């Protein structure tokens, strides 16, 4: 035990840790890898995602050479703050969160070389522009970004710990996501400029799909249904004026509460989505389908129908017959142009 | 007290938190135990339940052993900076603090034989994947994994200190929306790469209550559909009264489903409760598209009638008790 | 821009009431603040009053006080200067002027923006 | 001002915060009283209450006797900290703040004769399970509870300052409850026993009831007036059958109305209440009700009403005559043994 | 820069921040000022609103007192962790911060006489327990208390410095829903059985704008109701009819009275609203029985002296209800 | 290695914090450039905005000037604590703070002649106070105030580093709801009781997006107003037929109103969407009320003029009712 404490307390004699590994004779090199525990779920309204991530960073310093029985040592929290390590952020973060229960959940290891392990348990929350035209079916890469807040490439360079495909890893139950499937990631790395230089940035991205399924039975379905039961006024007699004209306006207040319900479900953007042009579209046939009536309506004669034994009657009205086929063809084209438009 | 001070700063003499105790020997055995205060919220959305415990630790230290005084030394809870604590974590927690008034709610309380007694209170929201496929007729799975964020097997070993007693308070619990079902106390070594790793997990079973959904959800939609067949008892010549009667129910069905929409906890995709309102709304969109049919026949094809309606007395009743039995037997 | 111009100022005789109105075209908006100033012959402009955006709330200076009152009227943008029982002293030219929703207080000419030309009111 | 000044020094030479006063030798005796200066808002959906509050401990501690010109000494907030005070915390609580505004509301008062005076501003959040079956009529007893976390019985007991129920004072303009009223409050002392020993606990209940004009008002005279006019149906002739099957349908969508909004007020809970049995009542006589015109209409045989002048016409329905009477005599009925039962 | 540095650390020098100024002689005066930025919220379902503001301390510290600069030091606001302070808080304050970015928004500054100038960026969340039955019609008075904790007046006394000039800023307050109609100041000493404490409120009075519930509320109600009454001049034998506009009127009044409840505040307990929406809900209620009772007198067993007399009880008893209760709230 | 540690060690030797660079003397310039990371949140509820932003302040410190390291010195943010920085904050943020993963997001880098660079990430929420009256036409201008907190123009002095390149990121921002029509900086003095104080101004100007609430808001509320003037179309005798229609059309009129939530309920005051709705509120409302006198004329007492005139009053005037609501508006 004794020969382990006097390493501890050599190891900062003369440590200065406000200069960077290597300051003014080269690049400090620092490998990192993440391994998501979990993809936490995604905000449409707030356009962003939530991440649990055990980060990892690597890097050498001479100034932490030691020799002893060990070959690793694992510095304690206080130590850890002692020393210099990355300045590592996420450039997309919004409010990121290192746990503190029970402890701090890091760790700080040192081999006899110098090679200090850097680890940390985070739950970042970043930002995810998301572009919803194709609104419920739209597909978006949620990006992770980070890098050194103040040193410049000629200073700290960030790299994989191995091929950049392999050096993001997922746990196998780590998607926590509702409304979308996780397709996969994109690992990559570059170089941005920015006011005060050039840092560079690692980048990963995560391609998410969103999940159709709910959309069709909740607005969808209901919807094509409600257009439908507004044609089925053209095969009623035209002398039953209050049964057409109630159920024209009642299709349309029916249309009305499902338009309404389905945008309060979008998140509070300000253009036409994919589903609120098929939402307007089925607006329109309800709304023509009384307008039609109204015309039906205003070539009717006789108030009376048919009797059923049979003074002469209305003949079938031509608005009626051709409005039975024009209205369920044009909609059912609309249908074709607009599920694959999208699909 | 002159004898308990120099006790006390005596073991705390050239003590050296960074090394574990028998450090650099058997492995430190570290047990525990919960007395659970709460389970505040169980949320489908964020898929988490927030939790309050009571979170004790056991581990004995030889270099805190003291003789002479038969007492076990409460010391005041900043002592607990000044000793060496397990590296203990909730693997799956999503936000937790310790609560700190009016003190940090925290204990440390050593024993004469170097046990150290280490509790804390702690409330955690922890992420609880859910699979709302059968909602509301769910049954839930949260779990709580304790780990050790640096240590392995060689160094630290975890145990439930005493069995399935460990945990306590479990029967207390309770929730507007869950009964707790049951609970169970798992211990187990991860094995990663680097090694095996200390690990335990506490774990309730979650049944939602059907009671609400009884009244509010399926009760209303039944009373509904059953509403629609009223038409086929009425005559085919009354098309103001069989066409308003159909589209209202029309009407009434999708002012149910979209506001049993926003207050229900927004799980986008197509749950238990969703397939039953659906087959609901086609039981009376068929049922008004079957009087189109009734009056298309006399009026459009006249120049039978009773028959359909006759038939459709029986088949509507019929068919909608067999989507039940299935739905039920499905979902039960 | 705000553009402001006063009006309603003359002779009147000492002990006597007088209406000035101020109208504001523009970003009135993003000027929330009006205040009163008044330029004596030989002296500098010395505050008068001031009127948030609702109307509710108003300022005087000591002197002006309990004979002066302003008003508002967002649906016209006009701000009016109802001055009562005038005194010789209150001879000046009164500015109507502009300020913006984070520029400091209201006794300090430096922190208003727009600016009218004053009309003139003399107390015989 | 030196010889205060002295007084301090001296005080704190020597003293071990980490030890209890009397440890090992007695027992530590803290008498607490509370000031409630606002009993604030209580949640119906988290279950918990608000508590703004003069939290006041006092005991004895001889380590710290001094002898001045003085009989009373003010400790300051890094004083306050070097000394040992009880680790009182509330059992219930959720998440309480100490307030730090503009300085710490703390305050350490010290005497010549070891006792110590330690009062401290809180709002404390507490849970507060609540048994919602007799919603709206439901009444409640929110507690309280505080002792020490790590002291048990041997080592620290509490007391109330002065006679229980005069212990804990509530502000007389202290109550900002909206739906509740403040009937009163117990005040209790015991012991609690868990896994580490035994403790002793100080209690306080508050006992509340909802105020229920509120929803008198807007769901169950809304509920009363819709089942009535259901019920005007009846005396409606039997050849009006548009305006009967509009009317019957029509307060069936009037009360989904009324229902759907009804438990939006009531906490997410997924059991029943009073409430919600009232409106199913309400729902199942509005049902029976058109259920009662279909089968009048069954036995209409003429489409046409009588002529006001005088052939042959329908007779008034059995069915309608006997439904007049048993609808409102049987709704009548379920009301009496439904508020006579709750109130 | 070093005289002055050397200046700075003899006053600290032997400084002691546990005794106030004046310790044991006179109380110490602290005048306060304070400069309104913003009320952001005002909440009527938790009862309390949000405030910005400048919150300034003004006292004489003789320890602080330094000679030959003829300047008032403006120094970092770290020093304030140096000095002795006024142990003043907000009674009735429900949560507070001072503002940190990018450093704490804190000032202190000297004065040769050893006065002090104490400045902080305060936002803090006060309780107003308000009085909700004449909503909306309603005009709520929210305060702050400011007092001592730990001192009577023996020891510290408080005073508004400037007069009722001590607080500004009062016309930067926009609430889209209020208007200040008026603030005062008070200073008083609170008298308990411990002594005599130092009190300072500020209040503000603050009416409700009422536009906005005439177009939501009170004028799609009236036109409902009044919509209710073309019942009374259709024939009596169109049932059809008259039960359709009776019955799809009440459903119209439900739904305006059960979605306010969601759009509203939540305020569980009758107000000005809900007596006017529930009125509303009657007058249409009794017009649709109005046509039960001729449908009935007819078919059932004149018929046209009701459709009559309800063309005109309706409508004035409706403006008798109207007038009734705009003079009881307005 | 440890030439740099010793020229580091003796700057901050008797280094003192609490004075301001040049104390006494000319007052020190401070230079700002803002990247502009994003625009997250622009609530019209909450009448505020949240900004991420990279806040640098470049200044002159003679303290800090060092010789011998051909070099520009990035050191560990922790060092910022032992330097004096100038006391910035926002005039108008309502909450804001320095990102702190993994660690505090700071940059303190020095240059050989004793320039200061020092950058921080910054989330702030912003005061917006938003114009409503021509919602959902509205143009807003948000500001960000950058001042001194204790420094008077005497002491510190603010300039856009850059001029007005001093902001980017601008161009990249993208909002749900708006889009950034310009941006503006500003430099000025504000005069307090307490002095002048330097200012330093950045504004927006967004214009918000009008398509989406024309299908939404506007569109459906003009079919229902056209389905009602199908009842003039109708047989002045099919009662049931023209009262179903016309209590329907305000039925679904109401509909849309109540919760419509692009209406923004929670804002109380009336808005350019309220009168739109309001007005055709009213058109469906008197096109029922047209029936009551055409039937009551008919069976109560031309039956066809009432109608006839409908048919091109209520088309005409609702027209007209657009064109004036339109240009008034635009
Ligand atoms: C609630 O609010 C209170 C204040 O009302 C907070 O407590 C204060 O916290 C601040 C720090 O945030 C304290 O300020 C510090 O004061 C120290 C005083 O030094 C003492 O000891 C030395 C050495 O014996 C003596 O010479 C001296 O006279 C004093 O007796 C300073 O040393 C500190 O400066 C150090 O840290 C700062 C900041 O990093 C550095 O800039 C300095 O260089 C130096 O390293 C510091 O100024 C203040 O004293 C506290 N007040 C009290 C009464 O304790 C609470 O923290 C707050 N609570 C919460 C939960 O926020
Ligand atoms: C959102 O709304 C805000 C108001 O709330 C607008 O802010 C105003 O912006 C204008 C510029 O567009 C500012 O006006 C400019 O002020 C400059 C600084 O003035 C200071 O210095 C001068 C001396 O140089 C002093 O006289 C003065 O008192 C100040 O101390 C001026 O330099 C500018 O002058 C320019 O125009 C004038 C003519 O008006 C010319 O004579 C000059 O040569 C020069 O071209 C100018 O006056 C104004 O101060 C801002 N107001 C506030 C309250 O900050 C935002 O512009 C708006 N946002 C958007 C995007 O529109
Ligand atoms: C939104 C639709 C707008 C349509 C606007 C259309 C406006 C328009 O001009 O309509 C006139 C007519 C309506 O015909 P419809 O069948 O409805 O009406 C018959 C028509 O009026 C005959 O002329 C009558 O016989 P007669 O000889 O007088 O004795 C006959 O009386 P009865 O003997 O039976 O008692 C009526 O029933 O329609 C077309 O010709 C086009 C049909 C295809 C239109 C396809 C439109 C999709
Ligand atoms: C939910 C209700 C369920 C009811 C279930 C069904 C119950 C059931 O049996 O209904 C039919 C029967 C008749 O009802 P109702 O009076 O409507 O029908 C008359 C009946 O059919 C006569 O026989 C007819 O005369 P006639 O002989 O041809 O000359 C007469 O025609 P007209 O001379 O006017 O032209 C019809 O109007 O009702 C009862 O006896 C009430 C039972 C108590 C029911 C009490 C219910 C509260
Ligand atoms: C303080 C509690 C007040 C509760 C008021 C409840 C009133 C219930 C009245 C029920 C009347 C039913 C009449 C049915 C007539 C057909
Ligand atoms: C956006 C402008 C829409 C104007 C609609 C006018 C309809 C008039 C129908 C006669
Ligand atoms: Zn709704």
């Amino acid at each position: 035990t004794t020969v382990f404490t006097r390493i501890l307390d050599r190891l900062l004699d003369g440590y200065d840790n406000r200069l960077r590994p290597g300051l003014g004779e080269r690049v400090t090199e620092v490998k990192t890898d993440i391994f998501v525990t979990s993809f936490g779920p995604v905000s449409d309204h707030d356009m962003e995602y939530t991440i649990d991530v055990f980060f990892r960073q690597s890097w050498k310093d001479e100034r932490l050479k030691f020799k002893g029985p060990m070959t690793v040592l694992r510095l304690n929290n206080l130590m850890a703050s002692k020393i210099w390590t990355p300045d590592t952020f996420f450039h997309n973060g919004k409010k990121s969160v290192a746990h503190n229960m029970t402890m701090p959940n890091k760790l700080l290891r040192i081999t006899e070389d110098g090679t200090l392990l850097y680890t940390m348990r985070l739950t970042v929350r970043a930002e995810c522009p998301m572009h919803l035209e194709d609104f419920p079916m739209d597909a978006h890469a949620c990006p992770l970004k980070f890098g050194s807040y103040a040193y410049t490439r000629a200073e700290v360079v960030y790299e994989w710990t191995r091929e950049p495909a392999r050096s993001v890893v997922v746990a196998e139950d780590g998607s926590r996501l509702n409304q979308y499937d996780l397709l996969g990631q994109t690992v990559d790395s570059g170089i941005v400029q920015s006011s005060t230089g050039e840092y560079v940035v690692m980048t990963t991205h995560f391609h998410l799909k969103r999940k159709i399924g709910y959309f069709v039975i909740q607005t969808y379905l209901p919807c094509i249904m409600t257009v439908i039961l507004s044609q089925v006024s053209f095969w009623l007699n035209r002398e039953s004026v209050p049964a057409r004209t109630v159920f024209g306006v009642t299709t349309v207040l029916t249309m009305t509460t499902l338009s309404i319900s389905a945008r309060n479900s979008l998140p509070k953007v300000a253009y036409a989505t994919a589903m609120d042009w098929f939402i307007a579209v089925c607006y329109a046939f309800v709304f023509s389908a009384l307008i039609e009536f109204a015309t039906v309506n205003y070539f009717t004669k006789r108030g009376y129908a048919w009797d059923g034994k049979s003074k002469t009657f209305n003949s079938v009205s031509k608005i009626d017959r051709l409005s039975r086929i024009a209205f369920p063809l044009l909609f059912g084209i609309f249908n074709l142009v607009y599920w694959a438009t999208y699909l | 007290m002159s004898f308990v001070k120099e006790t006390v700063d005596k073991l705390l003499k050239g003590y050296d938190i960074r090394l574990r105790p028998d450090f650099g020997g058997p492995p430190v055995c570290v047990g525990m135990n919960i007395d659970i205060a709460s389970i505040d919220m169980v949320s489908e959305v964020n898929m988490d339940y927030t939790l309050t415990m009571y979170f004790q630790q056991y581990w004995r230290d030889k270099r805190l052993a003291y003789s002479g005084i038969p007492l076990n030394l409460t010391l005041d809870n900043r002592v607990a900076d000044q000793l060496w604590v397990p590296d203990t974590y909730f693997l799956n927690d999503k936000k937790s603090f310790v609560h700190g008034v009016t003190v940090k709610n925290r204990m440390i309380r050593l024993h004469p034989d170097g046990t150290v007694l280490y509790g804390l209170r702690i409330t955690t929201t922890a992420a609880c994947m859910m699979d709302l496929r059968r909602y509301p007729l769910d049954e839930q799975n949260c779990t709580l994994e304790i780990e050790s964020y640096g240590y392995t097997t060689d160094d630290i070993e975890f145990y439930w200190r005493g069995g399935d007693k460990a945990v306590t308070g479990v029967e207390r619990i309770e929730l507007p929306q869950f009964s707790i079902v049951e609970h169970r106390l798992v211990s187990r070594n991860v094995v990663f790469a680097t090694g095996a790793y200390p690990r335990l997990s506490l774990s309730f079973r979650l049944k939602r209550n059907i009671g609400y959904f009884i009244l509010q959800t399926y009760m209303p939609s039944i009373l509904i559909t059953i509403l629609s067949w009223v038409s086929f008892w009425i005559n085919y010549d009354a098309s103001a009264a069989r066409v308003a009667l159909g589209i209202t129910t029309v009407l009434t069905m999708t002012t149910i489903n979209t506001h049993l929409r926003e207050t229900l906890p927004k799980i986008p995709y197509v749950k238990a409760i969703d397939m039953y309102l659906m087959g609901c709304f086609v039981f009376v969109f068929l049922a008004l598209l079957e009087y189109a049919f009734v009056n298309y026949i006399f009026f459009g094809r006249g120049p039978d009638v009773n028959a359909i309606d006759r038939w459709s007395r029986i088949v509507f009743p019929f068919t909608f008790s067999l989507f039940n039995l299935v739905y039920w037997l499905y979902y039960v | 821009q705000v553009q402001l111009q006063e009006s309603g100022g003359g002779l009147v005789q000492a002990g006597g009431s007088l209406r000035l109105s101020c109208a504001a075209s523009g970003h009135t908006f993003n000027y929330p603040i009006m205040g009163w100033f008044r330029q004596a012959p030989g002296k500098e402009r010395e505050f008068v009053g001031a009127i948030s955006w609702s109307g509710g709330s108003t300022s005087y200076a000591d002197s002006v006080k309990d004979r002066f009152t302003i008003s508002r009227d967002n649906a016209k943008n006009t701000v009016y200067l109802e001055m009562n029982n005038l005194k010789p002293e209150d001879t000046a030219v009164y500015y109507c002027a502009a300020k913006g929703r984070y520029s400091g207080g209201l006794y300090y000419p430096t922190n208003y923006d727009y600016w009218g030309q004053g009309t003139q009111v003399t107390v015989s």
